């Protein structure tokens, strides 16, 4: 019925007038008009983002927004979740640093992301071993937390399939630039195909410790997870030409589809939750002003936002917290120091482009 | 089931006390309680302290330092060991079971002996 | 210069302690650009209007560290949770001195944060010297669905595997159900006979009452359990012969305060050499950065082993919580609880008092068909 | 440890229905028991509550008990009076640490 949409004017300078145009005005068939109250923050502080949410809530009566904010802080997800968890107001991560996907969320919170956990980049990863015929890799991951869960449902799914894998040993780089036992640890890889898992410095130092142990030619296939590609525009100096990575995609997906369908998925539950019901369920009174603390609704808007298809495209979402067909993108570092798509990740099955694989060359040298 | 009570009446101040009850009708190898209640002349019920029939024993804590309490199953009797008495101590005694259950309830109460102390 | 750290505490008379800590702390080595001030706090009943309060004390006075505490008003879920989201933003250490919940322990989503006792799950390998000591190996293991549930879990499989060993079964009950009949029947029919429980006193209650009707927690059974079943209102369906877990510091305040201090001190005294330095950021509504040295605060607060304090030495391990805690194992013996073992760190050791098992009598049952 | 308080002596007359509770001064009577104690000079005391509404097969069903969890109080409701009751009555609930009694009740007719 009255939902708000807000963005950091990041690229909205050149559709400054646009979020106004943008949104179901003359091309949409729906039960009661709904219209957008538009919004732009200038930047994102923690006494800023409280009150004007807090604002908006006491002063145009919400109940939906979504957010997006090109901030590469990692805390505004976690910040937006506290402030949903408090507020009982459905909220969206569309673009931007909003979009991580947080591990695990709060007992009764209402967030929605557009993003990729880490087990469908692991899943996408081992498709494309299958795919490209190797079956022999060894796991790197040294400290970053939530490594347990990414080693484990790497074993759990080499255990749990048909096709023979033959995952050799894998090490823990505890103790980063030490050569004390990382070099012998390094020495002990003896294959062709390498799953990394760092942070970017980690990764950097990791690859350029691998570029002096002699282990990197045109039999070293590397894999790393959308976390060393955060931003792809600053390309270090020691990244060896051809690796793989995935990520979400940028290339051919704009703000306009992505606001367009968040608003979809919104409207389509509230419509949803009016054929189920016949009491709307109001906004809040204020978020300060706790004097009596108030209780969940009746039937607030939680069985509504799964079985969701708005025009095409199902856009459904699971209990976990996060969506279920994703738009993930292969891309491999090309020979000119630019990242060039291979293949998307469609329905279930991967498409790729390349019928084999070139042999990309090393860093020159070699 | 039946509990008796013998106390060797009064005693001299400032010595060591020694009851002696005895159960006829049941067996003291049991899976229950045998405690000890002192109530002074017009006043409070105080519980003194528990002993299991096997080992152990659990004792009030403003009076924890001065009790040694025993039993022997052999001849079925349990003794309480009062020592280091006091002016202020003369009262009735009790000795009373108390069923294992997962509640604390004393049944059945023994006939009870009176206690003086002075000289 | 000067440099001051910050607190949020939740009784007055505490800050009298921490303010003489902090007197106490800039007395024995001092005298030259380590002049500590101390500013707090208190609670607030409401939960969003503590942010706003928590970075106007960071803006107003730009500290260091933020020591939290928790209130006597029992959650002890959400009460840290909007200083922690807050103060993360800027990567300022934050170290909680009475927080017991193992969803703080996830390094990912609370980026600084740091634990003086150790979480719920984290007692496992009590139960596991329990084991080693008393020669139990089929164990039945009964949970519930939720995150602490779950690490725990997680915790005791892996030290489990460590051995080449599984449990015999491993049950999920619904937290907060009304009907536990059917799998406490389904667990009945088994080999296995130690039974293990991890969850809340308010469904402990529950489970117990439901036990006690099949007559399960008769003779020749063993029950262990953690330290929330122990506490609270769900003593009045306990069996006898519970074995039960307790810290030995888990309420004293004062001791984590003076604790706190003497760490946070020395880990100041050892960064303020070393320079590169960079002050916190002005104000909470100032601008939108990274402080450079809150990492490099962070592993030399780690790296930092006390050398002896009341409660012992603090030395963390690699994930922001305290080692080497020490335990105490209390059976209660009608309706009475007893202490009748003590855990140092690494191996259990019992007094002298024969510990009665459940269902009465006094033996080792060992528990098989 | 902590401490009970109930009143001294209650006055009624015969036929009627009166009531006297010991209220729990430290903590809450809601994870413990309470059990009323039945006591004629002269003998030994007698149960007559254990469980809050249980009553032993020797006892004439004119007592019944309640927990309110408000004033943390337990009742002792009790109907069609005698002149064979003119005793004192107690009350007595347990902890994790000891067990403590209550004070004195004079009933009289």
């Amino acid at each position: 019925l009255n939902i708000a949409v807000m963005l950091g004017h990041s690229h909205d300078v050149t559709e400054r007038e646009l979020r106004t145009l943008w949104g179901p005005e003359q091309a949409a068939g729906l039960p009661l008009d709904v219209n957008v109250v538009a919004l732009l923050m200038n930047r994102t502080d923690p006494k800023s983002l409280i009150t004007h949410v807090c604002d908006l809530m006491s002063g145009a009566r919400i109940h939906g927004l979504v957010f997006g904010d090109d901030t590469d802080q990692e805390a505004v997800a976690q910040m937006l979740d506290f402030i949903s968890s408090h507020t009982f107001v459905p909220i969206l991560g569309i673009h931007g640093g909003a979009s991580m996907i947080m591990a695990d969320k709060d007992p009764t919170s209402t967030f929605f992301q557009f993003g990729a956990s880490i087990q469908q980049q692991a899943t996408v990863m081992l498709k494309i071993m299958q795919d490209y015929d190797w079956h022999v890799f060894s796991l790197v991951t040294t400290i970053f937390p939530g490594y347990r869960e990414f080693i484990s449902f790497v074993k759990t799914t080499v255990d749990n399939s048909f096709v023979g894998w033959d995952m050799q040993n894998v090490i823990t780089l505890d103790t980063s630039f030490e050569d004390a036992k990382t070099q012998v640890q390094l020495k002990k890889i003896h294959s062709s195909v390498i799953l990394l898992y760092c942070s970017k410095d980690e990764a950097v130092l990791i690859l350029s410790e691998a570029r002096s142990l002699g282990l990197t030619g045109y039999d070293f296939f590397w894999i790393v997870p959308s976390l060393v590609s955060g931003n792809t525009e600053l390309i270090p100096k020691e990244f060896p030409s051809g690796l793989i990575s995935v990520s979400y995609d940028d290339w051919d997906y704009s703000l306009e589809a992505r606001v367009r369908d968040g608003i979809g998925i919104l409207t389509t539950a509230a419509s949803s939750m009016l054929e189920k019901f016949s009491y709307i369920p109001e906004a809040k009174a204020s978020c300060y002003g706790q004097m009596e603390r108030p209780e969940v609704p009746m039937h607030t808007l939680h069985p509504f936002m799964v079985n969701v298809t708005w025009d095409g495209k199902d856009l459904s979402f699971t209990e976990e917290g996060y969506q279920v067909h994703p738009r993930l993108v292969v891309i491999v570092l090309n020979k000119d120091r630019e990242w060039e798509k291979v293949g998307k990740w469609e329905n279930h099955t991967l498409s790729l482009r390349h019928a084999v694989w070139p042999r990309y060359k090393s860093f020159s040298d070699c | 089931l039946q509990l008796q009570e013998s106390g060797p009446g009064l005693v001299k101040p400032s010595q060591t006390l020694s009851l002696t009850c005895t159960v006829s009708g049941g067996s003291i190898s049991s899976s229950n309680w045998w405690s000890w209640v002192r109530q002074p002349p017009g006043k409070g019920l105080e519980w003194i302290g528990e002993i299991y029939h096997s080992g152990n024993t659990n004792y009030n804590p403003s009076l924890k330092s001065r009790v040694t309490v025993s039993v022997d199953k052999s001849k079925n009797q349990f003794s309480l060991k009062l020592t280091s008495v006091t002016a202020a101590d003369t009262a009735v005694y009790y000795c009373a079971r108390d069923v294992s259950g997962g509640v604390n309830w004393f049944d059945p109460w023994g006939q009870g002996t009176l206690v003086t102390v002075s000289s | 210069k000067i440099v001051n750290i910050g607190a949020v505490l939740s009784t007055r008379k505490h800050e009298q302690m921490f303010r003489e800590a902090v007197n106490q702390a800039n007395k024995r080595h001092g005298s030259w650009k380590i002049q500590l001030n101390a500013t707090s706090v208190t609670h607030k009943p409401n939960a969003i209007q503590m942010a706003l309060s928590v970075c106007e004390d960071l803006i107003s006075s730009q500290v260091y560290a933020i020591l939290v505490s928790h209130p006597p008003t029992p959650n002890d879920h959400f009460t840290p949770t909007p200083v922690s989201y807050t103060a993360g933003f800027y990567r300022i250490p934050v170290l909680g001195l009475t927080t017991r919940m193992s969803i703080y322990s996830d390094k990912s989503i609370h980026l600084s944060f740091l634990r003086t006792v150790p979480p719920y799950s984290h007692q496992s390998s009590v139960w596991f010297e329990m084991m080693r000591v008393y020669s139990w190996n089929h164990i039945i293991l009964l949970v519930s669905d939720d995150h602490e549930g779950r690490a725990a879990q997680k915790r005791l499989e892996t030290l489990l595997e460590e051995r080449e060993s599984k449990a015999e079964k491993v049950l999920q009950f619904d937290p907060g159900t009304k009907n536990v009949t059917a799998l406490l029947m389904e667990a009945k029919e088994l080999e296995a006979r130690v039974i293990i429980l991890s969850a809340s006193e308010d469904d402990a209650a529950t489970v117990y009452r439901a036990a006690a009707m099949l007559n399960m927690t008769g003779s020749g059974y063993v029950w262990l359990v953690g330290e929330r079943e122990i506490s609270g209102n769900a003593l009045r369906y306990a069996p006898d012969g519970i074995l039960g877990l307790q810290l030995i510091n888990g309420k004293n305040e004062s001791a984590h305060i003076s604790d706190a201090v003497g760490v946070v001190a020395q880990a100041v005294h050892e960064l303020l050499e070393k320079e590169n330095i960079t002050d916190p950021p002005r104000g909470c509504v100032g601008n939108t950065n990274i402080w450079k040295t809150g990492p490099l605060f962070k592993r030399v607060l780690m790296s930092s082993k006390y050398a002896d304090g009341v409660t012992g030495r603090v030395e963390f391990n690699e994930d922001g919580d305290r080692k080497f805690a020490n335990y105490s194992i209390m059976n209660l013996q009608n309706r009475k609880l007893v202490q009748v073992g003590i855990y140092n760190g690494t191996h259990v050791i019992p007094n002298d008092r024969k510990i009665i098992w459940p269902g009465g009598e006094t033996e080792k049952p060992r528990g098989y068909q | 440890n902590f401490m009970l308080t109930q009143p001294h002596s209650v006055s009624e007359s015969p036929g009627k229905t009166v009531t006297i509770s010991c209220t729990r001064s430290s903590g809450s009577i809601a994870s413990n028991y309470v059990q009323w104690y039945q006591q004629r000079p002269g003998s030994a005391p007698t149960t007559v509550i254990y469980e809050d509404n249980q009553r032993p097969s020797g006892v004439p069903d004119r007592f019944s008990g309640s927990i309110d969890s408000s004033s943390n109080s337990a009742s002792l409701t009790i109907s069609g009076l005698k002149t064979e009751d003119e005793a004192d009555y107690y009350c007595q609930s347990y902890d994790s640490s000891t067990v403590v009694f209550g004070g004195g009740t004079k009933l009289t007719v």
